[PDB]
C-alpha cells in the first residue's frame, strides 16, 4: 500500500555517528529522564506534565576576572521535552547516551471533607480557622 | 596552594591551570612560543617588556581576556624586577641578546641581569625559576657569549639554589636566525664556511620542543635545582646541514672556503651596522664551535617530550626562501642529510 | 517497524561498495591536496588519517546510516577537491593545538572530576 | 566609609579586599582599583528620622513618579523606626 | 467598538478557505492526511511524504488552485514525535491571492523527495534543511552544505544540539593558523526557568489519560 | 589464610526459581549459624534475582555458585561442601 | 588528610531507615581539589598495587549489586521478611538489662540542630541554637530589608 522498496531492519537506529557528538560526550555523559517536581513554593501544577531529559552536571569553576561561572561541557544547560517517556527513551538510545529512568510520581488522591474540621469524638476536629 | 591557585578547567583558554608565570623577555623567539603554551593552558603571565607594545601585540591573541598582563620593566632597575615578580609562583628568564649593543654589554644581559633576576625573585618568594643559557656555555670558550653565559649560570645557581637551569643547544623554528642565517648566507655571495665547514657538528632543536620542555619543567615536581640540557634527536656535520637546508630552499649552493681570521674580519665589518647586524664576530666564533655532548646532563626526553627531527619540520622554516619555481614542492623531494650519529 | 526505506544501497554489500571508491577518491586525492594546499602533512601521514577516520565508524551496521556517511564524505570530497575548503579546515582533522588527553583512571583522578 | 587594606588596597562598600598573597593583584599594579567613595551604607544613616505623626505612612522616595513604587510602611512598633525598603529613610512616630 | 483590543475576525475568508480545503482533500486523497484552517484564517494541509511532488504540482498547476510562489521552506524539529522532523511548504497564490501551507513528516534517515522541479526556488531552501536539520532530500541536484562553516558537523537547529555548539576556533601561533578547539566558555549560558506552573489557556488543554 | 570469610545468599522474593533456598533458610539456617556464629552468612534477599551464592575467602577473592531451582537438601549440600573447605 | 565530596557534590546512593535505596545526583562540583569518595579509594588502590576492578560509576554500582542486589534497585522497598528465625536465632544470651532509664541523646529542640559535621559547620544552625537556648530576644533579623 506504500511500496517504496521496504526492508526489514531489526537492529535499532545508530544515528550516533550522524549526530556529530564527540566521542566522550556520547560515551561518558549520562542523561536521566524525569517529570520535574513542582516548586513547593507554588501550588501550580502544569509543570509536572511533561518528560524532561537532562544531563549530569560537570565542572563549574570561577574565572579569574569576576568569578563568573565558566564551564566546559556544552551539554549542560540542555534539557529536552517529551510527551511520553517512551519517546524520550527511544531518543536516548537512538542517540546513544547512557540513560536513567525515573517513574512519573503523581499525588495520591486523598479523601478530603470540610465536615472533618468539626467532630463529636474524632481527633480531626480543628481548633481555629 | 593558594585558594586562587588550585587548577581548574580543562586546559583551554579559560581553564585556571594554577600557574602565574613571569617569562622575562618573552617578546622574542621562544618567548613568543612559551607564552603560547602558558596562554593556551590558561595562566596569568606577567610578560614584561622594554620595547614598544607594538612589538607585543602579537602576544594578545595567544591568551584569553584577563591574562598576559603587560608591565613595563627596565634592565638596570631592581625595583622593576620586584614589581614584575611581586605576585608570581614561577619566574622564567629568557632575556638574552645575540649582538653586542653599544649600550648593553654582553655580560650584563647574561650575568648581571640574570643575577638580579635570581636575587629579587628569591627575595620575593617565587617557588620555581627557570633560567635559559646556551648549552655550549664554557668558562674559557673562545666566544665571549658562552663564557658570559657560563658565569651567569654559576651566579644564578649561587643566588637561586633551586633554579632549574636550562641549557638548550642551537634552536630552530620560524624566525630562528640559525636556519634563516645560513639560508640568507647566499645573499652575501657564496656561503663562506670556515675551512669549508667539514669539521663542525651541530645538534639543533625545534623551538616547540624546548618550549614544551620548559612547560613540563614548570609542571614537573623534581625540576627544582636540576640542570637540563636540550639536544635534538640527530646531529649533522655543518656542511651537510647547509646542503640540506639549501636543497630544501632549492637555492643553488656555492660553498666558499674561508680562514677563521677572514671570517673574523667579515664579522667585524658586519658589526658596524646601526641596527640588527646580520652577523657578528662572536657569531662567527659560535658557528664553528661545535655543540658538545653532555650525557650526564639530564636531556630532553626524560622530561616527557619527544624530540622532533629537523627533516620533518624544515619545510615550514625554509619554505619562504623557496622561489616560485619550487614553492609548490613538498618535503619528500629532499632526502634527509647524512647525520653523523653516535 | 523493521521495514524501512533505503537511500541508495540495498544491502551491506552495495554500501560496502560505495565506501570502496570513496576510499579510492581519498587515496588519489591526498597527494595532490598536500601539493595544492601547501599542507605540512606528509603523504603517508595523510593516507593513514583517512584510514583511521574510515575505521572510526566501524560499529555502524544500519544500511541507511552507511549511505549517510558515504554521502557526507562525498560532500567532504567536493569541498576539498575544488578548493572550497581552506587549509585550516584540512588541518582541523589533525589535532595539533589540542593537548594530549590522558586515558587511565589514575590520571583522570589527578586532573579533576570527570568520568 | 572607605578604608585601606593591610596590603594598602581600598576596600569596597561590599567588603571586597584582595588578601596578602592573592596573586590576582597584578591587575592593579600600574593601574588603580576603582572604588566609589560615596558609600550607600552610611550616606543613608545620617539622614534625619522623619517625625510624621500618623499610624501608616506612604513613601515614594521623592520625585513622585521618578521615585520608587509607593509603599505604605507602618509606624506601629515603639521600639524601632520604620523604613521604606526601597529608599531607606527611617520614619518614626513623633515620640507618639 | 466593544472589542477595540481583540483582533478582527474574518469568518468569510475562513469559510472560503475551508471550502478550498475540502476541495483539495477530495482531489488528492492518496497523500492528503488532515487539512485544517486556523482561527486566524491560515489553512494547513498535512500530507504524506510521498506527495511532496504530486500535491505541490497540483497546487502549482491546477487552474482552480494557481499557486506559483514558494514563500519559504522550513523544517521544525520536535524530538517527541516518532518522525522528529516536520517540513513546511508555504505557497502564495497570485490569481487567487492567499497563503496555503502543506506539512509533511520525516525522521533523520527516511529521505523526503526533493521538490526543486515543482518550485526552483526550493533548491537553496532545500539545501538549508539538509545543512540545518539532517533531512536528506532524494535526487536533489546539489545537496551540499550551504550555511554552516566548512567541515562542520551535526545539524545545529536540532533541539538536542547545544546552544553554544561543540568547537570554536582561534589563532594559534604554535601552528600559525586558525585552529578548532573544544568548547570552553568564559561564562556559561544561564538557562532561566520561565513558563510559570499555572495553566494559561484552558482552550488548548491536553486531554488526560 | 584462605578459609572462607563470608557467605552471601541472593534469593528471589516469591518467584519459584528461588523457592528451594527460601525453604532452606526457613528451617536449615538457625542451627547453621549456631554452628559458626563468627561466620557472616549474609542473606541479601531481593526481587527477580536468580538464586546466587557468593563466597569471599580472603585477600578479596570471591567464588560464584548459582542455586537455580536448587532443592533444600541440594542447597544444604552446596553450602556444606563450601563450609567444610575451611581453606 | 584526604579531602572528599559532600552529599551535594557526588552522585552516590543512600538508604532510608525502611531499606529503600535512593540516589543523590550531583548538584555542584566538589570544592577545590577534592574528588568523589569512591574515586579516591580506587585511585589509592591502583597506586598501592591492589587495584580494584571497577573504574566508573556504573561499574561500582554493578559491583555493589554483586555484593547486595537490593542496593541498586532504586525507590522501592525491597520486601524484607524472615523475622521468626531471627527471633529464634538470638534468644541465647541473657545480658541482664540495666536499670538505667532510656534517655535519647536528643531531648530538646536545642540539640536537634547540632548533630553532624554539616550542622556544626553551619552558622545559621548556631544562630537558631542560641535562639532556642537563652530566650526569644536574641536573634531578631530585620525582615523588611
Ligand atoms: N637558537 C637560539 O636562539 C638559542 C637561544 N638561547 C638563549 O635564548 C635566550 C633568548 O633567545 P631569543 O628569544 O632567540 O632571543 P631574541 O633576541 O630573539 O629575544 C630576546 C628576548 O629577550 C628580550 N631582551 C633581549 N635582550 C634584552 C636586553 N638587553 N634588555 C631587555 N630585554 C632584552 C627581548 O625583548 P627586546 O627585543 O625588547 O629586547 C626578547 O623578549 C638567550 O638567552 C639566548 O642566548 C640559547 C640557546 C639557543
Ligand atoms: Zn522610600
Amino acid at each position: 500500500t506504500q511500496d517504496t522498496q521496504l526492508i526489514a531492519v531489526d537492529e535499532k537506529l545508530d544515528i550516533t555517528t550522524l549526530t556529530g557528538v564527540p566521542e566522550e560526550h556520547i560515551k561518558t555523559r549520562k542523561v536521566r529522564i524525569f517529570v520535574p517536581a513542582r516548586n513547593n513554593m507554588q501550588s501550580g501544577v502544569n509543570n509536572t506534565k511533561k518528560w524532561k531529559m537532562e544531563f549530569d552536571t560537570r565542572e563549574r569553576w570561577e574565572n579569574p576576572l569576576m568569578g563568573w561561572s565558566s564551564t566546559a561541557d556544552p551539554l549542560s544547560n540542555l534539557v529536552l521535552t517529551f510527551s511520553t517517556k517512551e519517546d524520550a527513551v527511544a531518543f536516548a538510545e537512538k542517540n546513544g547516551w547512557s540513560f536513567d529512568v525515573e517513574e512519573r510520581k503523581v499525588p495520591k488522591p486523598k479523601s478530603k471533607s470540610y465536615g472533618a474540621n468539626f467532630s463529636w469524638n474524632k481527633r480531626t476536629r480543628v481548633s481555629t480557622k | 596552594l593558594h585558594h586562587a591557585l588550585i587548577p581548574h578547567g580543562k586546559g583551554g583558554r579559560s581553564s585556571v591551570s594554577g600557574i602565574v608565570a613571569t617569562v622575562f623577555g618573552a617578546t622574542g623567539f621562544l618567548g613568543r612560543y612559551v607564552v603560547n603554551h602558558l596562554g593556551r593552558m590558561g595562566s596569568q603571565v606577567i610578560v614584561p617588556y622594554r620595547c614598544e607594545p607594538y612589538d607585543t601585540m602579537h602576544l594578545r591573541p595567544m591568551g584569553d581576556l584577563g591574562q598576559i598582563i603587560f608591565m613595563e620593566w627596565n634592565g638596570k632597575d631592581k625595583d622593576s624586577i620586584r614589581k614584575v615578580v611581586e605576585h608570581s609562583n614561577v619566574v622564567i628568564n629568557l632575556v638574552g641578546r645575540e649582538w653586542e649593543t653599544k649600550n648593553f654589554d654582553f655580560e650584563d644581559v647574561f650575568v648581571k641581569i640574570p643575577h638580579a633576576i635570581a636575587q629579587v625573585s628569591k627575595e620575593a618568594g617565587v617557588e620555581k625559576l627557570i633560567h635559559i643559557s646556551h648549552l655550549n656555555a664554557d668558562i674559557k670558550s673562545p666566544s665571549r657569549y658562552l663564557r658570559s653565559k657560563a658565569v651567569g649560570e654559576k651566579e644564578v645557581r649561587a643566588a637561586f639554589p633551586e633554579a632549574t637551569i636550562i641549557k638548550p643547544s642551537d634552536i630552530f623554528g620560524r624566525e630562528d636566525r640559525f636556519l634563516n642565517y645560513f639560508a640568507s648566507m647566499r645573499w652575501f655571495g657564496g656561503v663562506p664556511l670556515i675551512s669549508l665547514g667539514k669539521e663542525t657538528v651541530k645538534q639543533p632543536v625545534y623551538i616547540v620542543d624546548v618550549s614544551k620542555g620548559i612547560i613540563n619543567a614548570i609542571k614537573d615536581p623534581d625540576a627544582k635545582g636540576k640542570t637540563f640540557a636540550f639536544v635534538g634527536p640527530n646531529r649533522y656535520l655543518l656542511f651537510d646541514l647547509v646542503q640540506y637546508i639549501f636543497a630544501v630552499a632549492y637555492r643553488p649552493f656555492l660553498p666558499y672556503p674561508l680562514p677563521h681570521f677572514a671570517y673574523r674580519w667579515v664579522g667585524r665589518l658586519f658589526e658596524v651596522s646601526p641596527f640588527e647586524p646580520w652577523t657578528t664576530r662572536d657569531k662567527v666564533e659560535r658557528v664553528h664551535m661545535s655543540d658538545m655532548t653532555l650525557p650526564h646532563l639530564p636531556g630532553l626526553e626524560d622530561l616527557g617530550i619527544q624530540a622532533t627531527p629537523l627533516e620533518l619540520k624544515a619545510i615550514e622554516v625554509l619554505r619562504r626562501h623557496r622561489t616560485y619555481r619550487w614553492l609548490t614542492s613538498e618535503m619528500e623531494d629532499v632526502k634527509p642529510a647524512k647525520t653523523v650519529n653516535i | 517497524g523493521t521495514s524501512v526505506k533505503p537511500i541508495f544501497s540495498r544491502d551491506m554489500n552495495e554500501a560496502k561498495r560505495r565506501v570502496r571508491e570513496l576510499y579510492r577518491a581519498w587515496y588519489r586525492e591526498v597527494p595532490n591536496t598536500v601539493h595544492l594546499f601547501q599542507l605540512d602533512i606528509s603523504v603517508k601521514q595523510g593516507r593513514d588519517k583517512v584510514r583511521e577516520m574510515f575505521m572510526k565508524n566501524a560499529h555502524v551496521t544500519d544500511p541507511r546510516v552507511v549511505d549517510l556517511l558515504v554521502i557526507k564524505g562525498k560532500m567532504e570530497l567536493e569541498e576539498t577537491i575544488n578548493v572550497w575548503k581552506q587549509r585550516t579546515h584540512i588541518m582541523r582533522f589533525f589535532h595539533e593545538t589540542e593537548a594530549p588527553r590522558p586515558t587511565d583512571f589514575l590520571s583522570k583522578f589527578y586532573v579533576g572530576h570527570d568520568p | 566609609g572607605v578604608r585601606t587594606s593591610p596590603t594598602g588596597e581600598k576596600v569596597t562598600h561590599t567588603g571586597q579586599a584582595y588578601d596578602d598573597g592573592d596573586y590576582r593583584r597584578v591587575r592593579f599594579s600600574d593601574r588603580q582599583k576603582e572604588v566609589n567613595e560615596n558609600f550607600a551604607i552610611d550616606l543613608i544613616a545620617e539622614q534625619p528620622v522623619s517625625e510624621v505623626g500618623s499610624r501608616v505612612i506612604s513613601c515614594d522616595g521623592g520625585g513622585g513618579a521618578l521615585g520608587h513604587p509607593r509603599v505604605y510602611i507602618n509606624l506601629d512598633k515603639e521600639t524601632k523606626t520604620g523604613t521604606c525598603g526601597y529608599c531607606g529613610l527611617q520614619f518614626r512616630q513623633p515620640h507618639h | 467598538d466593544t472589542r477595540p483590543t481583540i483582533r478582527p475576525r474574518n469568518d468569510v475568508v475562513h469559510k472560503q478557505l475551508s471550502a478550498f480545503g475540502q476541495y483539495v482533500a477530495e482531489i488528492l486523497p492518496k497523500y492528503v492526511q488532515q487539512v485544517q484552517v486556523s482561527c486566524f484564517n491560515e489553512l494547513e494541509i498535512f500530507i504524506h511524504p510521498d506527495g511532496v511532488i504530486p500535491v505541490l504540482t497540483f497546487l502549482r498547476d491546477h487552474t482552480n488552485a494557481q499557486f506559483k510562489s514558494l514563500a519559504d521552506l522550513t523544517a521544525v524539529d520536535v524530538p517527541t514525535r516518532q518522525n522528529r522532523f516536520e517540513i513546511v511548504y508555504n505557497l502564495l497564490s497570485l490569481r487567487f491571492n492567499s497563503q496555503i501551507r502543506v506539512k509533511t513528516y520525516t525522521d533523520e534517515l527516511t529521505p523526503i523527495e526533493s521538490s526543486v522541479t515543482v518550485y526552483k526556488a526550493a533548491n537553496w531552501y532545500e539545501r538549508e534543511i539538509w545543512d540545518m536539520f539532517g533531512v536528506f532530500f532524494a535526487n536533489h541536484p546539489d545537496l551540499r552544505r550551504i550555511l554552516t562553516g566548512y567541515g562542520f558537523e551535526g545539524h545545529p537547529f536540532r533541539k538536542d544540539f547545544p546552544l553554544s555548539g561543540y568547537v570554536e576556533l582561534r589563532y594559534d601561533d604554535e601552528v600559525k593558523r586558525v585552529v578548532a578547539e573544544p568548547v570552553e566558555l568564559a561564562q556559561e549560558f544561564r538557562k532561566f526557568d520561565l513558563n510559570s506552573p499555572w495553566e494559561a489557556f484552558p482552550a488548548y488543554r491536553q486531554p488526560p489519560e | 589464610k584462605l578459609g572462607l570469610r563470608e557467605i552471601r545468599i541472593h534469593l528471589c522474593q516469591r518467584s519459584p526459581g528461588s523457592q528451594g533456598v527460601r525453604d532452606f533458610i526457613e528451617k536449615r539456617y538457625v542451627e547453621l549459624k549456631k554452628a559458626n556464629p563468627d561466620l557472616p552468612i549474609l542473606i541479601r534477599e531481593c526481587s527477580d534475582v536468580q538464586p546466587k551464592l557468593w563466597a569471599r575467602y580472603a585477600f578479596g577473592q570471591e567464588k560464584n555458585v548459582s542455586l537455580n531451582n536448587f532443592s533444600a537438601d541440594q542447597v544444604t549440600r552446596t553450602l556444606e561442601n563450601v563450609l567444610s573447605g575451611k581453606a | 588528610i584526604l579531602p572528599g565530596a559532600a552529599y551535594t557534590e557526588k552522585s552516590a546512593t543512600y538508604v532510608n531507615t525502611e531499606g529503600r535505596a535512593q540516589q543523590t545526583k550531583v548538584a555542584v562540583t566538589p570544592p577545590g581539589l577534592a574528588r568523589e569518595d569512591w574515586k579516591i579509594i580506587r585511585a589509592l588502590s591502583e597506586i598501592a598495587g591492589m587495584t580494584l576492578p571497577y573504574d566508573t560509576l556504573d561499574q561500582v554500582r554493578s559491583r555493589l549489586e554483586e555484593v547486595s542486589p537490593n542496593l541498586v534497585r532504586y525507590d522501592d522497598v525491597e520486601g524484607a521478611n524472615y523475622f521468626q528465625q531471627a527471633n529464634e536465632l538470638s534468644k541465647l544470651v541473657n545480658q541482664q538489662l540495666l536499670a538505667d532509664p532510656l534517655v535519647p541523646p536528643q531531648l530538646t529542640i536545642k540539640d536537634f540542630y547540632m548533630t553532624d559535621s554539616i550542622s556544626r559547620a553551619s552558622q545559621t544552625m548556631a544562630k537558631c541554637v542560641k535562639a532556642v537556648t537563652e530566650g526569644i530576644q536574641a536573634v531578631e533579623e530585620p525582615s523588611i530589608c
